[PDB]
């Protein structure tokens, strides 16, 4: 569509092409791991307070 | 007047001091009142939820 209706020179072409050359960040959480460890300390207490109780 | 025969009185002392003294009120200290029975429905000490 754009190859035959953009008569700009290479515009398109290298538009598409930086385009596939992108790559988005796809950011990593660094957030997980801390919660599954407060996760894993409440586990351990509330298993202790139930063995108790 | 019997009453006034001052050589018998000791014959009168001293067995009511020995059954108002001694057998009575042991006889009394037997008789115990125990307490009420109160069942107490609220005793609980729980602590706080874990958390």
């Amino acid at each position: 569509y754009y190859k035959a209706n953009v008569a700009k020179a290479g515009l398109v072409d290298d538009f598409e092409k930086k385009f596939n050359a992108l790559k988005v960040p796809v950011p990593e959480d660094k957030y997980t791991a801390q919660v599954d460890a407060e996760e894993k300390e409440d586990v351990k207490s509330c298993a202790e307070w139930v063995s108790l109780s | 007047m019997p009453q006034l025969n001052t050589t018998v009185w000791p014959t009168m002392i001293t067995p009511m001091l020995l059954t108002l003294f001694l057998i009575t009120q042991l006889k009394m200290l037997n008789t115990n009142y125990h307490l009420p029975p109160s069942p107490k429905p609220m005793k609980m000490k729980n602590y706080n939820k874990p958390w």
